[PDB]
DNA sequence: AGCAATGTAATCGTCTATGACGCGTCATAGACGATTACATTGC
């Protein structure tokens, strides 16, 4: 499969913690995970937004 | 001298050091066991009876001391067996050995070698460990419920870590901390700074050159030492820091023949105990430096012939015993003719016996 | 010359394999990391994101044991050279390469399908044009990588872009050769026995992730820093 | 991949099931040469079929020695990192170490394990590690380390016996009888426990070095020494001059310098712990002591100060040697209890190697 | 040089503090102490 999941969704269905994602470090929740038809809505409004 | 009431066969293991506060002479002992003589001992019976003894620990006791107080009649006894911990003693009265711990249990991860009560005139005690930290505490009794306040982070000046022998304090202020090589440390109370700290001034060519017992002076200014030469002892005063000269026997110089292993001030500083392992007492005068006389220890002195011990356990004859400590009791401390008016002395010799005498 | 896209995922707010045609172990060159840039650029921009792609430096060579040669513009093209140190010419060459040809007989055997340069490249769209705003364009940065790495491209190709394999590898590397020469005794295990450190799924990091983590550090996983 | 997976197997639960591969383990434990031979030829032939075939881990599960589940596997099985995980290097010196003893086997001669060491130096390193997987081997098939699996220790301690004629049984299944011969400083090779000895005031020397005076001196003492710390070789000859031919001889004694080291050695030779096989009992100790060197001083030894290390040796050996016993003052280890008392407050160590003299010598 | 001793670090079990759910209770996780393995000392 080439899905290619999100690391940040990764955690969130499964067991958290929240802590050891600080020495582990893949935490950076600020991008959060896009959904491919809300993907192309949300860069149609992107470049909507440039005219 | 005289030589009046003594015990031979005290204790069986080896008895390393004696104390006394009027009413007791109280001595610890190798296997724990303290075993108070109490002094008040009249006609010329063995003071065995008044031995009130006590088992205390399981591996082995070096160092005793005692502190009595006029207030209420606390009277405390402090040992720091081989196993490093201080063992502390109610005595009241045949006495009871209450043991109270007023110390933690945070504390107890160090071995703790000696220990000097400083009374008040605000009761202290300074017990250095074997590390080098010469550890202060603070007394307040109060109601029975004493607490022990530590204060003292002296640190090890000399490197590295080395082994703390000798432990006193002065009437004043000042904390001799003696080491295994030289280095006597001289501090402050209550400013935890290490002052002057001199060295044996004749440490020539590497050898052992240690620090037996540190002890002051009454009054407070006088810092006579004792060290090690090679195999030989001698006695090196100062001032409270100036070399102004070493203790020797008539003929280097040297106080005795063989190491000195203990010392005593009495009440007003006149003379000087220097206990010996080559087997006499040796007095001599402060302030001139001269020696007064010599006083010879012999095994058959013991007054009683089934305690006398002229054989050791391996097979050789320790005919001549070594002196671990000598200690002095003050004026009008024992009972007896002219108790009163005359100081008292007290030694507790290798061959197991621990004897007295009157000053004459 | 085997290629393979993954599925067009970006979030804001291309493998290449030099190996023939075929159960089988991949490997990096002896591989680099090049990203074309454009905003739907060489000019300025490039000039920074450049010394921002050396800031992976560190994750590339104290975490996956990598060693750069160059970071040289090619046109529009940042090069990332990264050659491989846990696994030389000269280790290839003794474990998967020497006994290839002595025990033809022997089944069960790995065909190596050498890893050339990966280039999955997104242009992310900024409300601010022609101008460009940083300090958060580095976890944007980050973000995807650390995606990549840790989620699909570590499944089915261990030995090329893991992190907890490769170390596990150096540390059994040294005693690798002992083991098949004390249990069958010629050579025949060792081009396997490196097929099966690999192979195993427990040593990925989502698995080290979901455990129970007993020792406190490891894998910082923190990537494209600030310069 | 993960990623069109996780909808499969949800939940950390059994997701760790999913992830971990199947583990076949292998039992090394669970005996003549042939039976002994049986199952470690069997346990290397069945690991090399689940690589070679089934490319499937395997797990090496045996008990070792307790103070018990121990386990060595490959490729890593375990969860995270734990730095200790370097251990591959472990299990390969296991293997190697039981492809030794099963080629070195049928050839029926005793090989010594420094041999063994010094035949594949680069994996095993040092000897520490051969010695204690030879144990684990030995006690995880039940075999007896007093019978040995045909590996015997290196030989240490020399004699200087002024005869001692050694017996034994030499296995091929044959019996077999020889005699060794001494008389000179010279070495007994070996002699299993099953073995006995017979005999044609003994000295014990730990330090060897003050040893190789009075062999020259010599000033009819039979002089049985070992070395720093005795070898198991020595006990046991010791052990057996006791049971066999003890009626000729006559107050042996130790003899070692008064450090904490060398009464340790004393007490390693005259009293074991707990578990105890050969003790020795016999020796009387009349070491050099503190109130030996000190009461001689003035008509030269060089003394010592106490190290950290030294005092916390010599602590540590007071609380042990007293833990249980009542009383010191009647007690089997007295003297060596009252001894480590003395230099504990002495402060000093004294070493022995100029104060050589008629001391040895009983009277 | 075969056979010891110990100090230290790493790991494992347990206790308690905090957060979440249906003011009390349960689950989880972080921190502390105990146990063991390895090697750096040492004749
Ligand atoms: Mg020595």
């Amino acid at each position: 499969t080439n899905k290619i999941t999100c690391t940040q969704d990764f955690l969130h269905q499964y067991f958290v913690t929240e802590r050891v994602s600080i020495q582990f470090g893949l935490n950076n929740k600020t991008v959060k995970r896009i959904n491919k038809d809300e993907f192309d809505k949300a860069v149609n409004c992107i470049m909507s937004w440039t005219n | 001298f005289i030589a009046t009431a003594n015990a031979g066969k005290a204790h069986d293991a080896d008895i390393f050091s004696v104390s006394a506060c009027n009413s007791f002479t109280v001595s610890c002992s190798g296997d724990g066991y303290l075993k108070v003589w109490d002094n008040k001992l009249l006609d010329n019976e063995n003071p065995k009876d008044k031995s009130y003894s006590h088992f205390v620990h399981k591996s082995g006791l070096h160092h005793v001391d005692v502190l009595q107080t006029i207030e209420f009649e606390l009277c405390l006894v402090a040992t720091t067996s081989f196993s490093g911990d201080l063992l502390f003693y109610r005595i009241t009265r045949k006495v009871i050995f209450e043991k109270l711990d007023l110390l933690d249990s945070d504390m107890k991860k160090h071995s703790f070698w000696a220990l000097k009560w400083g009374a008040s005139n605000s009761h202290r005690l300074v017990a250095t460990d074997v590390k080098g930290t010469t550890y202060i505490w603070k007394f307040h009794p109060f109601n029975w419920s004493p607490t022990l306040e530590l204060q003292g982070t002296v640190e090890s000046p000399m490197t590295p870590s080395q082994f703390a022998t000798s432990v006193d304090i002065s009437e004043r202020g000042l904390i001799a901390t003696g080491f295994n090589n030289g280095t006597v440390q001289i501090s402050e109370l209550s400013t935890l700074r290490p002052l002057y700290n001199f060295e044996s001034q004749h440490s020539m060519i590497n050898n052992s050159n240690s620090i037996r017992s540190v002890k002051f002076s009454p009054q407070g200014s006088l810092l006579a030492i004792a060290h090690d030469s090679n195999s030989f002892g001698c006695i090196t005063l100062y001032e409270t820091g100036e070399r102004i000269g070493s203790l020797s026997v008539p003929t280097g110089e040297f106080a005795h023949s063989s190491w000195v292993m203990s010392l005593s001030f009495n009440d007003s500083g006149e003379t000087l105990c220097s206990a010996g392992w080559d087997g006499k007492l040796r007095f001599w005068d402060v302030k001139t430096k001269e020696r007064i006389t010599t006083l010879n220890m012999h095994c058959d002195d013991i007054e009683i012939e089934e305690d006398i011990l002229a054989v050791d356990e391996h097979g050789d004859s320790l005919a001549e015993p070594g002196v671990f400590d000598v200690k002095f009791l003050k004026k009008g401390w024992r009972s007896g003719m002219g108790a009163d008016l005359n100081e008292s002395l007290c030694c507790v010799c290798l061959d197991r016996s621990i004897r007295w005498f009157r000053e004459a | 010359a085997r290629d393979i896209t993954f599925l067009t995922v970006f979030l804001e707010s291309t493998v290449r394999i030099e190996g023939p045609e075929p159960n089988s172990l991949y490997i990096p060159l002896l591989l680099k990391i090049k990203l074309n840039f454009k905003m739907n650029e060489e000019q300025e921009l490039f000039t920074k994101l450049r010394e921002i792609v050396g800031s992976s430096i560190r994750f590339w060579e104290e975490q996956l044991f990598y060693q750069v040669q160059d970071v040289s513009t090619i046109e529009n093209h940042v090069i990332l050279s990264l050659k491989c140190t846990i696994l030389t010419d000269a280790q290839i060459s003794t474990f998967i390469s020497k006994p290839r040809e002595l025990h033809t007989h022997a089944k069960g055997y790995p065909e190596i399908y050498y890893l050339s340069e990966l280039s999955t490249t997104v242009n992310f769209f900024s409300k601010e044009g022609n101008y460009v705003e940083i300090s958060h364009v580095i976890p944007h940065f980050n973000e995807y990588f650390s995606s990549l790495i840790v989620s699909q491209l570590e499944f089915e190709y261990p030995m090329v872009f893991s992190m907890i394999s490769r170390l596990r590898l150096k540390w059994q590397q040294s005693s690798l050769a002992p083991i098949s020469y004390a249990l069958t005794s010629n050579s025949v295990l060792l081009p396997i026995m490196l097929n099966m450190i690999a192979q195993d799924k427990s040593s990925t990091t989502a698995y080290q992730i979901l455990c129970r983590r007993r020792g406190p550090p490891i894998q910082n996983f923190q990537i494209f820093s600030i310069p | 991949a993960l990623e069109g997976l996780r909808k499969k197997y949800k939940t950390r639960q059994e997701l760790v099931k999913a992830l971990t591969p199947k583990r076949r383990s292998i039992h090394l434990n669970s005996c003549s040469n042939a039976d002994v031979l049986a199952h470690i030829k069997h346990f290397l032939s069945l690991a090399a079929n689940s690589l070679e075939q089934h490319q499937q881990p395997i797990s090496i599960v045996f008990q070792n020695k307790k103070k018990i589940h121990t386990t060595l596997d490959f490729p890593l099985n375990g969860p995270h990192l734990s730095t200790h995980q370097f251990k591959l290097k472990r299990c390969a010196i296991l293997l190697n170490l039981l492809k030794v003893v099963m080629e070195k086997l049928p050839l029926g001669k005793n090989t010594t394990v420094r041999d063994i060491f010094y035949s594949n130096v680069e994996l095993f390193q040092r000897q520490a590690n051969v010695v204690q997987w030879l144990d684990v081997i030995r006690f995880n098939f039940k075999l007896s380390p007093r019978k040995s699996l045909n590996i015997i220790p290196a030989q240490k301690g020399l004699v200087y016996s002024p005869p001692i004629d050694i017996y034994d049984n030499i296995l091929t299944p044959k019996m077999q009888k020889q005699t060794i011969f001494s008389g000179k400083p010279c070495l007994i090779p070996f002699f299993q426990d099953d073995a006995v000895i017979k005999l044609g005031n003994i000295v014990i020397v730990e330090k060897e070095a003050v040893f190789t005076k009075l062999v020259n001196n010599y000033h009819n003492t039979m002089l049985i020494t070992g070395k720093g710390f005795p070898d198991f070789l020595t006990r046991l000859f010791l052990k057996k001059l006791e049971q066999y031919c003890s009626n000729l001889i006559s107050d042996c004694s130790i003899f070692t310098d008064a450090d904490p080291y060398g009464i340790s050695i004393a007490l390693n030779y005259t009293h074991s712990n707990e578990r105890n096989a050969y003790i020795c009992t016999m020796a009387n100790y009349k070491g050099i002591r503190i109130t030996q060197v000190l009461a001689q001083n003035n008509e030269s030894i060089q003394l010592l100060s106490l190290n950290q290390r030294d005092y916390s040796l010599a602590k540590n050996l007071i609380a042990s040697l007293t833990a249980n016993s009542w009383d010191i003052a009647t007690s089997p280890l007295k003297n060596v209890v009252i001894e480590c008392q003395r230099e504990i407050f002495f402060q000093k160590k004294a070493e022995m190697n100029e104060i050589d003299a008629g001391i040895f010598k009983y009277k």
